[PDB]
């Protein structure tokens, strides 16, 4: 009762045609892809109400779909533009259940003119400013997230092995690293607060945390420097007296 | 299930205070409505549904809606919002009473709660974990949310926006908005500078 997508995020240039899958275990008749873009909310590209029906949503301009199996809805779209940089989201149904839509969870899809442009995030940590800690009695430590193309990147905190939720703001949006270029690389901070006692006990581990999202493995390229795949990239520090 | 559109694509409201979005349809068969809210990281959920089963539907996380078919309306609403209720919320409509078949969505409402800090002791610091290098952040944090955080005016220095950090344990909110350059000249002391507070401690 999970219904799947097959990459979390996806990046790909201009002109190229793209194939997203779609998966669902319920034997569910209905199939549904939409697009997702701020201001403009959920947009239905294509459905499908069997195996190897269709029928196209209210914006289907570009895109293409295919029902294959009964568990199957493949998205197309001809030629990657700019204007389907966007998040897709899959759902499915049953015609019979009360139940209503399932949906997948996602997969963020950017078009670039330019595969050479995508780098990994450089993270450092910045350990508590002195002062903050005899005026307040905690210590927020922050991080930062630096030099990635495109906005791929998810930022969690890790505190002794377990991640943890309380005590933690991260940027809900990044800023342009270079406003002008079209193009511009992105940065990213969080900040993690606790009290100073423990920031002042070298038995607790603190590590920033950040997981990008760019080639896959298939991509092609030999710019000298490592291909910028899906990868964690962390920094740490210690507690301190 | 011909349209929907929710007037409003951004609401902020004070932690505490009433939480309304709303949502408007147009159907030429019966309507069948729906609410989801996506949360900051994760996806799509339901929150409520109305069916033709009563007028004032009650949902999830203390919201609830009513059905005014004479205004052709599903605002949804809940009396005292939670910092937990930040997070995108969608309006939908179909012709299934049970939303099997296809559902058209508005255009989202985002929404921002407003965190009401208690006892603000703003300040400017500077942290510099001694990996050091290309390095030199400032935070500007503790202060109330009557302050924002202006963008900057040397376009080679960054400045991040507010952001509202929750200690659980300690019933205990803050705000922080971070600042940096490489730039040899550049100094905490000076750095932030918009819409800022006399008693900053540094």
């Amino acid at each position: 009762v999970k219904v799947t997508q097959s990459s979390r995020y996806l990046v790909k240039r201009t002109g190229e045609k793209v194939f997203l899958e779609c998966v669902q275990d319920m034997d569910h008749e209905n199939m549904f892809w939409y697009r997702q873009d701020p201001g403009l909310g959920l947009r239905l590209i294509y459905f499908s109400y069997d195996v190897k029906m269709k029928e196209k949503g209210d914006i289907p301009e570009g895109y293409s779909v295919s029902r294959e199996k009964k568990e199957r809805f493949s998205l197309i779209l001809e030629s990657a533009s700019t204007n389907q940089t966007s998040m897709y989201l899959c759902a499915s149904s049953s015609t019979g259940l009360p139940y209503g839509y399932t949906f997948g969870s996602g997969t963020r899809l950017t078009v670039v003119e330019d595969l050479n442009k995508v780098f990994p995030p450089e993270v450092a940590v910045f350990e508590p400013s002195e002062a903050e800690i005899s005026h307040t009695q905690k210590a927020t430590l922050v991080c930062l997230a630096t030099g990635f193309f495109p906005d791929h990147v998810e930022l969690s905190w890790w505190v002794n092995g377990k991640e943890v939720h309380s005590g933690v703001c991260t940027d809900p949006q990044p800023l342009k690293e270079q406003p002008a270029l079209n193009d511009s690389r992105y940065s990213l901070s969080s900040r993690l607060r606790v009290s100073a006692t423990f920031w002042q006990n070298p038995r607790n581990h603190f590590r920033c945390q950040v997981q990008f999202y760019g080639l896959s493995e298939n991509d092609e390229w030999t710019q000298d420097r490592a291909k910028p795949v899906t990868q964690i990239v962390s920094a740490e520090a210690w507690g301190r007296a | 299930m011909q349209s929907v559109t929710q007037l409003g694509s951004h609401v902020s409201v004070s932690e505490g205070a009433l939480v309304l979005l709303r949502c408007n349809y147009s159907s030429s068969v019966p309507p069948y409505l729906f609410w989801y809210v996506q949360y900051p990281n994760q996806g799509l959920q339901l929150l409520l549904k109305y069916t033709s089963a009563a007028t004032l539907v009650k949902g999830i996380n203390g919201f609830e809606a009513e059905f005014k078919k004479s205004e052709t309306s599903f605002h949804l609403t809940k009396p005292s919002a939670h910092m937990s209720d930040a997070a995108e919320y969608f309006c939908a409509v179909s012709e299934s009473p049970f939303g099997n078949e296809k559902l058209t969505f508005g255009t989202g409402t985002r929404l921002t709660i407003i965190p009401n800090i208690q006892n603000p002791d703003p300040a400017v610091y500077q942290l510099r974990d001694s990996k050091s290098s290309d390095k030199s952040v400032c935070l500007f944090t503790d202060f109330d949310s009557q302050t924002n955080v202006s963008q900057s005016k040397d376009s080679d220095v960054y400045i991040t926006d507010k952001c509202v950090l929750d200690m659980r344990s300690m019933d205990f909110k803050s705000n922080s908005a971070v600042a940096w350059s490489n730039k040899s000249d550049f100094a905490c002391a000076n750095a932030f500078n918009n819409s800022i507070i006399p008693e900053d401690t540094f």
